[PDB]
């Protein structure tokens, strides 16, 4: 199934998931596709933070939701 | 077609922030040559082995043609690999990271593949100099 | 030749045609998302009397993402690192697709008349830019004599 992955910078890429993918299995598919290693990544979803020892469906997301990626600001 | 420039400030900047695993390092030699062709690199040695608990630094010549065409690697730190020259250090355009090379490789994939040959696939620990003996 | 999107030839064209006023910017023949560019170092600031060599470069999904700029010529900035490395708000959090190469251009030069030592990228510089400023204003002027060209 495909989710969503919003970030506060601007980006806004699509993962192939599973309902049983847990939340590292997670980390590490948005690692391939932007290059930013899990952990740094901070994820949330639906006013929830993101624990990963726990799967997608534990957290009810299923396809089309969107996940908030959190990433410790830069300076300019 | 991202320019060679572009395409090692890329690099240079998950090099710089660590965004990549602990057992590699890479980033420039010097901040001077503002074209970045020479880079300096590091691998430690992978856990339970001869190899294990020390840092190998390496050479890695970006030249203009990179990453079109692969880098020139060479380790600084004396070591015992095969791919490597047991005189100079260079790692022979034979390996397979560097033969096969494709564009989407960098020095972060090339040190890895390179830290594989290390723990040997099999147990190999030929027998290091490891210490201040470099090449 | 693998074609280019209208956005961009509409943009690289009006460059030449209606440069901006200190500032230019071509393709390289090879590869026309990639520009030479040059920059007059604003007038009164500490780079006046020289001009200053860019690079850009425009990524596929530009104007949503922003372009790659960095400086070739070697510049003593709070903002700008030894490698030419650039940051400005544009370039990031501010892109956005209503602005343009112009845009930004404009902006690096505004940087260079105003610098900001409060959110460095080159953090030595900056502290010689805050313990002492008129200081790092001649390290500045200096480097502009022994690293740009020469304004004729």
């Amino acid at each position: 199934m495909q989710i969503f992955v919003k970030t506060l910078t601007g980006k806004t890429i699509t993962l192939e998931v599973e309902p049983s993918d847990t939340i590292e299995n997670v980390k590490a598919k948005i690692q391939d596709k932007e290059g930013i290693p899990p952990d740094q990544q901070r994820l949330i979803f639906a006013g929830k933070q993101l624990e990963d020892g726990r799967t997608l469906s534990d957290y009810n997301i299923q396809k089309e939701s969107t996940l908030h990626l959190v990433l410790r600001l830069r300076g300019g | 077609k991202v320019p060679r420039n572009f395409r090692l400030l890329e690099e240079l900047e998950k090099g710089e922030k660590g965004f990549g695993p602990e057992s590699c390092s890479y980033g420039l030699a010097d901040s001077d040559d503002i074209t970045m062709t020479k880079w300096n690199g590091t691998i430690l040695g992978p856990p339970h082995s001869n190899h294990e608990n020390r840092i190998y630094s390496l050479s890695i010549d970006c030249g203009p043609n990179y990453p079109d065409s692969p880098p020139k690697v060479t380790f600084i730190s004396k070591i015992n690999l095969p791919c490597v020259n047991p005189t100079t250090g260079e790692v022979q355009t034979d390996f397979h990271t560097l033969r096969d090379w494709k564009r989407a490789y960098t020095m972060e994939t090339l040190l890895l593949d390179l830290r594989k040959e290390m723990a040997t696939p099999a147990n190999k620990k030929l027998r290091q100099p490891k210490e201040g003996e470099t090449f | 030749m693998a074609s280019l999107p209208k956005r961009i030839i509409k943009e690289t064209e009006k460059l030449v045609s209606d440069p901006v006023p200190g500032i230019t910017a071509e393709p390289h023949d090879d590869n026309l998302r990639y520009f030479q560019v040059t920059i007059e170092g604003p007038e009164q600031s500490p780079y006046e009397d020289g001009i200053f060599e860019l690079e850009l470069y425009l990524p596929d999904d530009y104007p949503m993402e922003a372009p790659k700029v960095r400086f070739l010529t070697k510049i003593y900035h709070p903002n700008i690192d030894r490698l030419g490395r650039i940051s400005l708000d544009v370039l990031k959090t501010n892109w956005s697709p209503a602005l343009q190469i112009r845009t930004v251009l404009l902006s690096i030069q505004a940087l260079l008349a105003s610098p900001n030592p409060n959110d460095p990228l080159a953090n030595d510089v900056a502290e010689d830019w805050i313990k002492n400023e008129q200081g790092a204003k001649a390290k500045a002027r200096e480097w502009t004599k022994l690293y740009a060209k020469k304004k004729p």
